[PDB]
């Protein structure tokens, strides 16, 4: 199962959670920031680490930061 | 000579080869009338070889068993023996230009930096600056020098650097 | 804080202007953790020429 | 005609024509002083 | 799963042959295999070069026995 | 400048803007308090609606053609390039 | 709002059958269903390949993955703002018509949603792998 | 109603945007921040689509893009026949085209160029041409090189014609979409006036010009010495001598007495032996028989009356059984997709050229050209290559298509809908045949081979071993041998001597002979065939799953080209059917290759050579040498290496040249190959903390090409080497040996 991360550099503009196409994030209240809004990932073991997170969250560093881990079927995408 | 190395002023081999040269220029030329251009063509081909023959034996090139000449490659050796005009001058003339050059494009490079869109001078290139630096480019040693006693060429600790530096 | 459209030098070594010099958007009056807005007039890697940043991993140059 | 101007002051252009000078000196140079070899 | 990798049960809890594949792979990073101990992993080392000897020893035995047997 | 009548919650509020000031940036200098976050035209947190008047917000990158065509603008990065009337926190109405 | 329960009796939506279709997994492991009514009858694109037509209201269809519902969800909330609600099956026939079964939709903030694998701190802020070292397993600083 | 629509002064006529780079594409006119951009600037250039979504105006841009097109290849064939007419020995040749090679291409006396103006026969100084221009001319009966001055200038004048064309139909007046869509008029216009008319003045130009003066030239006469062409059509007097069907006049055609204009419309099949080209008057009576047939092919759909046709009627017409909605809405598609038609004529095209190439070395036309061993070979290569790439031009687009255009709800159940389900097994059908074809045929040659090693030759697959025989092939030469008896009464002579029969000498060389065919052959046919269907094999997943797969059910949207969907799930690397077109291009330069080999060695071996005996180049060694690899290599390549590799001091030296500089770029694509973009950022960024260490970076930000871009440099790169490297070793082996 890989690893995924949130940092309080999070604006909250859940481009993350907008990208994910696994619904592996989704964004909490909050008050880091002024959208008082915080990505979240309850569904890591969902994520295939398409990272497409990672290319959505605008941030300096992104936000959320992706770390492949072990192989689930899930994990490898594989429908059969 | 050096290492060895005979004069092909005096080497067998050059006027070997030279001959078999002009023999092979012969050969092919006696296929035509004289008139030909073929002909006048390769006549003058056997003119510049034995004149660039007679200017390398005159140039005291050291050419051995070939014939050929071979080239030294320390000052104090070249100086010695009459030798300079093939590898000093050369690589003189060279770094004299190469300086220019590079000089010049940064003085370009500064003065277009100094600038509201480097990316529209990087792109379209002002004419007449280029022309003036390039007249005033030739005392770019001279400059560099100065700057370097002034040590205004280098930058100072300020550039990025990478995290584990 | 530091003015808006002041220039401070950048100090965060994540950043990609990282030893480079920004321009003060705004700084923010409330609680932020990073509130310091400074442009950028090079683009990252990503791109973007503006982030977010506290008082610190700024200095007025 | 500016127009034209500013076209001729665009980059690839201009590599162009300086390119085509440079060459041009070069190859005459060897047409008038055939066969360098020293000096 | 399979004791695939014993060393490594995160790679023998592969449900494909990348199992097989990593587990070769890693056969001998024991550093990262499971559990190891320093003293443990020196040992390991240590048993490490005294096969690769017996390997070097073999090697020059069998190239002179062979000549002796069949050479000129 | 323009005079950008921003139609907010709490009520109208008309501020100037220069041509080369962010609405955002001017309604904040102007002691009004509007939604942001990226401040980079990368969500839509700071999104209102152009009722009229235009902006250029060229470098926005979060709207589509059809949204910015009903009026939906990211403040954060628009300039004014006329008098304009903007609805402010307009990011619910764009979802 | 509570959690739905799943209807093995809905008209699946109009398609002629394809090849892209299901496989021992289904029958092994488990398979998702998915879950919408539609306005009106209207035709569609499979996710898998096909054009497809759904029927007015009650529209059921099953999957082995998890992103194909997901895309389809994507399709469809984009292109005619349904609101499906896809379940977990499994070859036991225990359900959890669950993808992104959490009240609403996860795109907005909502009361209730706690926090989870939140660093709340910077990320510049990890420690050098060498302290992780001799550990159980292969793990990341960031993992702490 | 089909008529003229057109809409005047749309596009204005200023150098403005001409100081606006990116100004077609909306990001581009953004200007450049990183490198990248003038790269992107320049791909999409001509990406119409991209620009904008106007069917029409994007109709008007590809309109003028086709008129300039036309223009370059006007200011191409006159400059041809420019130098062709000023700097060449073609009248020389014309004296003698048996002892005096082709040359139009003089070089100057520079620093040692100059050795190359060897020596081609007639005193010229030059490069020998493979193109054959002079026989084309000698064909055409072209004399006077001031005819080709008067050619190249008209061409010149065609082009500029043809460019201000472009300029006025884009700025002045574009026409309208109907317009552009009253495609069975086009399609009528075309068929019938187009081809049937060309077809005709060729004719007419054959019958009142060429074969008069190449009877002539072919009876003996000096070349200066025919009397004119215009005197020609002036005088009835000498073509009635010539032929007295022409004292008669046109009567006899006014009266359907065909038969005394035989004189000129034969069938004698084969070529002249004199001249080793074809009957000029079978040459002609081809060519009228074209015209009429693409004339009354030229009226076939409705235009603005009630006769004609309806092509989408028809269409909609043929439906079968198994097939559902048979051929029922592709009109629409084709109405609307400009990807759709260029692929197909992409595909047809190549096809075609290929069929031409081979034609043409079947039954060369032009006078002495069979002689010119050289000239066939290479244009030959030529069109063969230009096919196969148009054809892998022609997959591009339709994936292009099939990503872009493609909508299903128009298409319900039809020929695609059925193809898009059950793709699956149809692919799967296509890997297993094309590894069961490949194993055989791969392992033919290496079980030889290995026999051979083994010294057990009795075990391997020759012509003398253990044979295979193409029964069919050598049964089917037979026919064509023995059709003329009955199935062509009327016939003089097989339209190819190798149906069977003598041999024709020109010359002492071999013009043309019967070919055999062993189990050699049978194993190389069977190569090729295995070749093309692992190209097609991949094209066809390529555009088969461009828009998605089980793996990618979104594929779609991730448009035609794009570098992957990242290493997650194991790693979505090359996943693109830009990426399979490109997989293509490497399969099918492989499969021509390996055709081109066999066409060389096979004519070198038992075609061509000198009669005396038949002096057969190199002795029919490949009859059996081809059968085992080793013989290939040393055999073939080792052995025809010579010429390149001694060629040096020689005006062909630049052929062992260009021959190690081919070699050299072929390699220096590898790096390209085989790197990876994120090492090359590293280094970007390791030079520029160089450069800036002394205030030296450029404003542009200095970025690593994307993954498809240097995929494409290299592939580039690789493909120029490797054909110029096989090039410069057939040019020189040829000219030294033929
Ligand atoms: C790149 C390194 C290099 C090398 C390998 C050589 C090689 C040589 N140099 Mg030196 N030399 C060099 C660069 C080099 N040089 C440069 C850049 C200069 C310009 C200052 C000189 C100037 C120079 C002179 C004026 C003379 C030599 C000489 C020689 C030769 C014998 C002395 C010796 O071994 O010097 C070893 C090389 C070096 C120590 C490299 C550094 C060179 C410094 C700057 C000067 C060296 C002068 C040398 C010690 C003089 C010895 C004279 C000898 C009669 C005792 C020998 C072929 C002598 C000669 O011609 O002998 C036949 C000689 O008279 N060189
Ligand atoms: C020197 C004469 C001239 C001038 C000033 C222009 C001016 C223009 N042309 Mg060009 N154009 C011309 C001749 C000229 N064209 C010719 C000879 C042709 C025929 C091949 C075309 C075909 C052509 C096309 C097809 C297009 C342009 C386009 C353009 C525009 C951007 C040019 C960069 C601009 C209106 C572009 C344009 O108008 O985009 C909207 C465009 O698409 N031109
Ligand atoms: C399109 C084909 C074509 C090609 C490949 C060449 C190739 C060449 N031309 Mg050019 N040339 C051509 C057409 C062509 N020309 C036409 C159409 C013109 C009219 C502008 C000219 C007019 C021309 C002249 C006047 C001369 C050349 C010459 C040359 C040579 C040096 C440049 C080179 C072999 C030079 C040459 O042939 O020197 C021997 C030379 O003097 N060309
Ligand atoms: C680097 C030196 C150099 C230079 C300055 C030139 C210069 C020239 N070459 Mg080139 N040429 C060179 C080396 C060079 N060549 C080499 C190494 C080759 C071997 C591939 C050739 C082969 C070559 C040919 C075959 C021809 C030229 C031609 C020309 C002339 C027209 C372009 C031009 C003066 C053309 C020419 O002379 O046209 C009349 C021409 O036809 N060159
Ligand atoms: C397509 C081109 C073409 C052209 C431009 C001409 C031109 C000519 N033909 Mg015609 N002609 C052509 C094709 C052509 N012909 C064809 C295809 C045939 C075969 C049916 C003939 C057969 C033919 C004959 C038999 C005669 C002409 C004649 C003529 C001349 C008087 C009219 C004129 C030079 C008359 C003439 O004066 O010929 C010299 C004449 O008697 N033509
Ligand atoms: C032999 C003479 C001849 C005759 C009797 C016809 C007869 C006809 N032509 Mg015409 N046509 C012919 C040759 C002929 N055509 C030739 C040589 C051309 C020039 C290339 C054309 C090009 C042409 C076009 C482009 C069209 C016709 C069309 C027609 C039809 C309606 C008018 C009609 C049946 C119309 C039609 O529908 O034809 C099928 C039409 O649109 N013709
Ligand atoms: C008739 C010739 C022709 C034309 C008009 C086009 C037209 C186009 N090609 Mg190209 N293309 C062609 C032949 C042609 N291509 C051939 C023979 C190949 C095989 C190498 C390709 C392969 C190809 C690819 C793979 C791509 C293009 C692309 C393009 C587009 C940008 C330029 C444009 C639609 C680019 C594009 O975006 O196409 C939509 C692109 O990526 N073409
Ligand atoms: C796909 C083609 C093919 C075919 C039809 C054959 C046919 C044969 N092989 Mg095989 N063989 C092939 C490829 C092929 N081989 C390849 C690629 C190799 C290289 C490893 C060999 C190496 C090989 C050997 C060494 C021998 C055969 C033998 C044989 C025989 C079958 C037992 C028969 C002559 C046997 C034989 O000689 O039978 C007479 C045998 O001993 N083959
Ligand atoms: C498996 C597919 C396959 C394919 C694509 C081809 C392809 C071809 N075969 Mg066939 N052929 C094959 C296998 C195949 N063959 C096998 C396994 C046999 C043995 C039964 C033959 C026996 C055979 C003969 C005897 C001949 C062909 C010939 C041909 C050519 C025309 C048909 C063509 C290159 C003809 C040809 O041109 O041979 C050189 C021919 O005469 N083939
Ligand atoms: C070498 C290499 C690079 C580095 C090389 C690059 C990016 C190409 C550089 C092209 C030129 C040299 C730079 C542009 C120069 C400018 C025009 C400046 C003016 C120069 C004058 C001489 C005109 C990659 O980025 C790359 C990416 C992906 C796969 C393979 C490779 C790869 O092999
Ligand atoms: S790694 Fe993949 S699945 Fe996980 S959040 Fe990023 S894009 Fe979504
Ligand atoms: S990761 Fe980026 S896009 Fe996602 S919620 Fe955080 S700040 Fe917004
Ligand atoms: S605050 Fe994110 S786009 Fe404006």
């Amino acid at each position: 199962a890989h690893i995924v991360k949130i940092y309080d550099t999070c604006i909250g503009c859940t481009q993350c959670v907008r990208a994910c196409p696994l619904d592996v994030l989704e964004m909490v209240p909050w008050d880091g920031c002024k959208a008082s809004q915080m990505a979240s990932a309850p569904r890591t073991e969902d994520c295939v680490g398409c990272k497409r997170c990672e290319t959505a969250c605008p941030t300096d560093f992104l936000s959320v930061r992706v770390y492949l881990g072990s192989e689930s079927t899930r994990s490898m995408g594989l429908s059969y | 000579d050096i290492a060895g190395l005979t004069p092909c002023s005096e080497s067998k081999a050059y006027a070997k080869l030279e001959k078999k040269e002009l023999k092979t220029l012969e050969k092919r030329l006696k296929q035509y009338e004289a008139d030909s251009a073929p002909a006048v063509a390769l006549k003058a081909t056997m003119e510049r070889t034995k004149a660039r023959f007679a200017n390398y034996a005159k140039a005291g090139l050291l050419c051995g068993n070939d014939g050929l000449p071979h080239l030294i490659a320390d000052p104090g050796l070249a100086l010695k023996y009459g030798h300079a005009g093939e590898v000093f001058i050369p690589t003189f003339g060279f770094l004299y230009v190469a300086g220019y050059i590079g000089y010049v494009g940064r003085q370009y490079l500064i003065a277009v930096k100094g600038e509201a869109k480097p990316t529209d001078k990087e792109i379209i290139i002002d004419v007449p600056l280029a022309t003036k630096l390039a007249w005033q480019g030739a005392g770019w040693p001279l400059a560099a020098v100065q700057e370097l006693q002034r040590g205004t060429l280098l930058e100072k600790e300020e550039n990025i650097t990478v995290s584990p530096r | 804080g530091p003015k808006r459209g002041s220039l401070v030098k950048i100090l965060r070594p994540e950043s990609y202007w990282f030893n480079q010099v920004g321009k003060v958007v705004s700084v923010d009056q409330s609680g932020v953790r990073y509130p310091v807005v400074v442009r950028f007039e090079n683009q990252n890697y990503a791109g973007v020429t503006t982030n977010n940043y506290a008082l610190d991993e700024v200095v007025a140059a | 005609m500016k127009d034209f101007t500013t076209y001729l002051s665009t980059a690839p252009v201009i590599a162009t024509i300086w390119f085509t000078f440079t060459a041009g000196l070069l190859i005459e140079i060897n047409r008038y002083f055939p066969d360098p070899l020293v000096f | 799963t399979k004791l695939f990798p014993k060393f490594s049960q995160g790679l023998a809890q592969d449900p494909t042959t990348r199992r097989i594949w990593y587990g070769l792979a890693m056969a001998h990073d024991f550093e990262s295999h499971d559990g190891m101990t320093e003293e443990n992993l020196y040992q390991k080392i240590f048993a490490s070069h005294f096969g690769q000897l017996s390997i070097i020893f073999l090697w020059t035995s069998g190239n002179l026995f062979h000549v002796a047997w069949q050479g000129n | 400048a323009y005079k950008v009548t921003l139609k907010t919650p709490s009520g109208d509020k008309t501020i100037e803007c220069p041509a080369d000031t962010y609405i955002l940036d001017a309604a904040e200098e102007a002691g009004l308090d509007l939604p942001y976050s990226c401040r980079a035209g990368a969500c839509s947190s700071c999104a209102g609606k152009v009722a009229a008047g235009t902006v250029d917000q060229s470098d926005q990158s979060f709207l589509d053609d059809a949204q910015m065509g009903n009026g939906f603008v990211l403040t954060c990065v628009a300039y004014p390039t006329s008098d304009c009337t903007i609805q402010t926190h307009q990011e619910e109405a764009l979802y | 709002w509570t959690v739905p329960t799943l209807n093995p009796d809905t008209p699946s939506p109009i398609f002629g059958g394809s090849t892209g279709g299901l496989l021992r997994k289904a029958q092994t492991e488990e398979f998702y269903v998915i879950t919408w009514e539609a306005k009106k009858e209207q035709i569609f694109e499979m996710p898998t390949g096909g054009a497809a037509i759904m029927r007015q209201g009650p529209n059921l269809l099953k999957f082995g993955k998890k992103e194909q519902c997901l895309a389809l969800t994507t399709q469809l909330r984009n292109k005619f703002k349904l609101t499906p609600c896809f379940y977990r099956v499994f070859p036991d026939g225990k359900v959890q018509y669950l993808h992104p079964a959490d009240g609403v939709y996860p795109e907005k903030v909502n009361a209730g949603r706690v926090g989870a694998n939140q660093n709340m701190r910077r990320i510049g802020q990890n420690v050098n792998p060498i302290k992780v070292k001799f550990s159980g397993r292969m793990m990341s600083p960031a993992e702490i | 109603k089909v008529k003229i629509a057109v809409d005047r002064n749309p596009v204005e006529t200023s150098f403005e945007k001409w100081a606006k780079p990116g100004h077609f594409s909306r990001t581009l006119s953004k200007g450049p921040n990183t490198t990248t951009w003038i790269w992107n600037l320049h791909a999409d250039a001509h990406d119409f689509d991209s620009h904008t979504s106007d069917l029409e105006e994007i109709s008007r841009k590809v309109f003028s893009a086709h008129f300039g097109q036309l223009g370059i290849i006007f200011i191409w064939l006159s400059g041809m026949y420019f130098h062709g007419a000023r700097f060449s020995n073609y009248e020389a040749w014309l004296s003698d085209p048996t002892h005096i090679k082709p040359s139009a291409q003089v070089v100057w006396p520079i620093v040692g160029q100059e050795i190359l103006n060897g020596d081609v026969g007639g005193g010229f100084q030059g490069i020998q041409i493979t193109s054959g221009f002079f026989q084309l001319w000698r064909a055409s009966g072209i004399t006077s090189e001031l005819q080709l001055y008067t050619t190249a200038i008209g061409g010149l004048v065609m082009a500029a014609a043809m460019f201000f064309a472009g300029w006025f139909h884009y700025h002045k007046a574009a026409p309208k979409l109907e317009w552009f869509q009253n495609v069975e008029s086009m399609l009528n216009h075309h068929l019938g006036g187009l081809l049937g008319l060309g077809s005709l003045a060729w004719a007419g130009h054959q019958i009142h010009v060429s074969l008069p003066v190449n009877k002539l030239l072919d009876a003996g006469v000096d070349p200066k010495e025919i009397p004119l062409p215009h005197d020609l059509l002036l005088n009835r007097a000498i073509m009635a001598d010539l032929y007295p069907s022409f004292a008669k006049g046109i009567a006899p055609f006014f009266t359907l007495n065909w038969s005394e204009y035989s004189d000129f419309l034969t069938f004698k099949g084969g070529l002249n032996p004199v001249t080793g080209g074809l009957w000029l008057s079978d040459t002609a009576h081809h060519h009228v028989a074209i015209a009429v047939l693409f004339l009354v092919a030229g009226h076939m759909y409705r235009t603005n009356w009630g006769i004609g046709h309806s092509m989408k009627e028809i269409l909609e017409a043929h439906r079968g059984p198994f097939t559902g909605e048979g051929h029922v809405g592709l009109y629409e598609i084709l109405t609307t997709s400009w990807h759709a038609q260029l692929a197909i004529n992409l595909a047809l095209f190549g096809s075609l050229s290929i069929i031409v190439a081979h034609h043409m070395y079947a039954m060369p036309p032009y006078p002495y050209l069979a002689t010119d061993y050289g000239t066939q070979l290479s244009l030959f290569t030529h069109h063969t290559w230009i096919g196969g790439f148009c054809i892998v031009g022609a997959g591009a687009h339709a994936a292009i298509f099939m990503v872009r255009d493609y909508d299903p709800t128009n298409n319900y159940n039809n020929l695609l809908d059925r193809v898009i389900r059950h793709r699956d097994a149809i692919i799967s059908h296509l890997n297993w045949v094309c590894i069961f074809l490949g194993f055989h045929s791969f392992g033919l040659y290496i079980h030889n081979d290995t026999m051979s090693a083994l010294g057990r030759p009795q075990d391997m697959f020759s012509d003398t071993a253990i044979q295979l025989q193409p029964v069919f092939a050598q049964w089917i030469q037979n026919t064509h041998f023995l059709a003329p008896q009955l199935t062509a009464p009327n016939a003089l002579a097989a339209t190819s001597l190798t149906w069977g029969g003598d041999l024709v000498a020109v010359g002492g060389k071999v013009a043309m002979m019967p070919i055999s065919l062993g189990t050699s052959d049978f194993m190389v046919h069977h190569i090729h065939a295995f070749t093309i269907h692992v190209t097609v094999l991949i094209l066809l997943k390529g555009v088969l799953f461009a828009r998605s797969s089980r793996l990618i059910p979104d594929k779609a949207n991730l448009g035609f080209r794009f570098p992957c969907d990242g290493p997650g799930r194991g790693g979505t690397c090359q996943v693109s059917a830009w990426d399979h077109v490109f997989l293509g291009l490497f399969w099918m330069y492989n499969s021509l290759s390996i055709v081109i080999f066999h066409f060389s060695w096979k004519m070198q071996s038992d075609v061509w050579g000198t009669v005396t005996g038949v002096s057969h180049i190199t002795g029919g060694n490949f009859a059996q040498s081809a059968n085992t690899i080793n013989g290939w290599l040393r055999d073939f390549l080792w052995a025809q290496s010579s010429q390149v590799i001694q060629s040096y001091g020689s005006a062909l030296s630049a052929y062992g040249l260009i021959f190690l500089g081919a070699h050299f770029v072929w390699a220096f694509s590898l790096m390209f190959l085989f790197s990876g973009r994120g090492y090359w950022q590293e280094l970007i960024e390791s030079i520029v903390w160089a450069h800036n260490k002394l205030k030296v970076a450029p404003a542009i930000q200095p970025r690593a090409l994307s993954i498809t871009q240097g995929r494409a440099v290299g592939v580039a790169h690789y493909l120029l080497g490797g054909i110029a490297t096989t090039w410069s070793f057939f040019l020189a082996r040829i000219i030294s040996v033929g």
